[PDB]
């Protein structure tokens, strides 16, 4: 398992100066979804 | 540890609509399937019919025309929904896990039985 | 997203350079099953007009 | 509209003394996968069913070393080695493998 943390506002986009306020859903939330890829970054070469 | 919280219409006149839920308290819908099951000694366990999450359901073909079952997921509850109640629907109805066939085809996490009478 | 066919594929765009990203696609695919086990209910504050 | 009857209405055993349940169904109760699928439960006076053994012969973890069973396609039977008072109350033979599920009377296990 993944542990998760839950947020309501949102820095969308990085658009400093605004962000949205998630309202809760009524309760009991499930979903699944499907992990079709990753985006992945090499630790770049260090000075070895 | 699935635990089942169930109430509803115990008591109905002839030709009425019963009415039963059974809430779950530790998953969701298509991790198992619901079903529901009819006690009425003389033919033993008596299956009803049974939902998924996704709604999909397998009637009995008995009373395809009479019953009705939905999932409301959000309030994690089963509901058992029968038309048109005659004499020989009284009995108790319990809310089943039902495992997949390929695991254990089997039946556990009985609630403890709705009971149901249909009387003048 | 789609899937990848027939194998897993990477896609850099420049494997030699330290700043980039790998865009992997994968096969066949994962299922990842998301909960957030709590029952809530909802007020209604009337904040402004 | 597979029937499924239980060969017993009920076996009192005494204590200690073995006991075994035979029933069967109309049709085989052989699935698509070909595999062959009933189950056994097994009800308290104040208790719903519960489960005892599942597909033909396999046991739930926590079963008693009691309990075993066998058979295939419409012949089956559920076997305590030894009846004891604990193991009093119905059995049901249920279908297993196909949609209009349907199960047995139900087995009155008595002590004698
Ligand atoms: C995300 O993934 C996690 C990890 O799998 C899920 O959490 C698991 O949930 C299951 C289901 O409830 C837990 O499985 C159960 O564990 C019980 C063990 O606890 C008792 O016994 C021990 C001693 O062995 C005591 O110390 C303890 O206090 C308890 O008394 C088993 O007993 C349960 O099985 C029983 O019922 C079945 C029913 O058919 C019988 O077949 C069994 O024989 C037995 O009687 C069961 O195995 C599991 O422990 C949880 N794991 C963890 C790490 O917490 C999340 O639910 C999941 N979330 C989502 C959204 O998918
Ligand atoms: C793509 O990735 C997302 C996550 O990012 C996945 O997660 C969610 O998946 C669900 C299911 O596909 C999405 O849809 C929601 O389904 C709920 C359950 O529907 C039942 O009832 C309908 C009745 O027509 C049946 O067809 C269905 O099979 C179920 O039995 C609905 O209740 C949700 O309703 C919305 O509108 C009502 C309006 O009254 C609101 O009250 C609800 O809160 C909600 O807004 C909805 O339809 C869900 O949208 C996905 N989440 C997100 C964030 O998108 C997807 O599964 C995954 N898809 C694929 C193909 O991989
Ligand atoms: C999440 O919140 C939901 C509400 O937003 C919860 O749903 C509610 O659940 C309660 C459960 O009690 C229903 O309240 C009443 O329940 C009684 C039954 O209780 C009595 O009888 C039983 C025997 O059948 C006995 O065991 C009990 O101890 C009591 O003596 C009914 O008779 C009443 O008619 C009524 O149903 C609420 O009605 C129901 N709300 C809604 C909108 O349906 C849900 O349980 C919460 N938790 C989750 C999903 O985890
Ligand atoms: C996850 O992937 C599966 C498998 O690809 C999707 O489900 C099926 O996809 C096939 C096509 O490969 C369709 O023919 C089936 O009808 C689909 N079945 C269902 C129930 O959708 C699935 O939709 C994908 N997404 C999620 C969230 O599971």
């Amino acid at each position: 398992t993944l542990p998760c943390r839950i947020k309501q506002i949102i820095n969308m986009w990085q658009k400093v100066g605004k962000a949205m306020y998630a309202p809760p859903i009524r309760g009991q939330i499930r979903c699944s979804s499907n992990i079709t890829g990753l985006l992945l970054t090499r630790d770049g070469g260090s000075n070895e | 540890q699935v635990q089942l919280q169930q109430w509803g219409g115990g008591l109905l006149k002839p030709s009425q609509t019963l009415s039963l839920t059974c809430a779950v308290y530790r998953w969701t819908f298509n991790d198992h399937y619901w079903s529901w099951v009819r006690q009425s000694p003389g033919k033993g366990l008596e299956w009803i019919g049974e939902i998924s999450w996704g709604g999909a359901t397998n009637y009995n073909p008995s009373l395809k025309s009479r019953v009705t079952m939905s999932v409301d997921t959000s309030m994690s509850h089963v509901s058992l929904k029968m038309t048109s109640v005659t004499a020989a629907d009284t009995g108790v109805y319990y809310c089943v896990r039902v495992g997949p066939g390929p695991h254990m085809a089997a039946l556990d996490y009985w609630g403890h039985g709705s009971r149901v009478l249909v009387s003048s | 997203g789609s899937l990848a066919e027939k194998e897993v594929v990477i896609r850099s765009q420049n494997f030699t350079n330290n700043a980039k990203v790998i865009i992997v696609q994968l096969n066949e695919s994962v299922v990842i099953n998301c909960t957030r086990p709590n029952n809530n209910t909802r007020k209604s504050i009337h904040i402004a007009p | 509209d597979i029937v499924m009857t239980q060969t017993p209405l009920s076996s009192p055993v005494t204590l200690g003394q073995p006991a075994s349940i035979s029933c069967g169904s109309s049709q085989s109760l052989v699935h698509s996968d070909g595999n062959t699928y009933l189950s056994w439960l097994q009800q308290r006076p104040g208790q719903p069913p519960r489960l005892l053994i599942y597909k033909i012969s396999n046991r739930i973890s926590g079963l008693p070393d009691r309990f075993s069973g066998s058979g295939a396609e419409t012949n089956f039977t559920l076997k305590i080695s030894r009846v004891e008072a604990e193991d009093v109350g119905l059995y049901y033979c249920v279908q297993g493998t196909q949609f209009p599920w349907t199960s047995g009377q139900g087995t009155k296990v008595e002590i004698k």
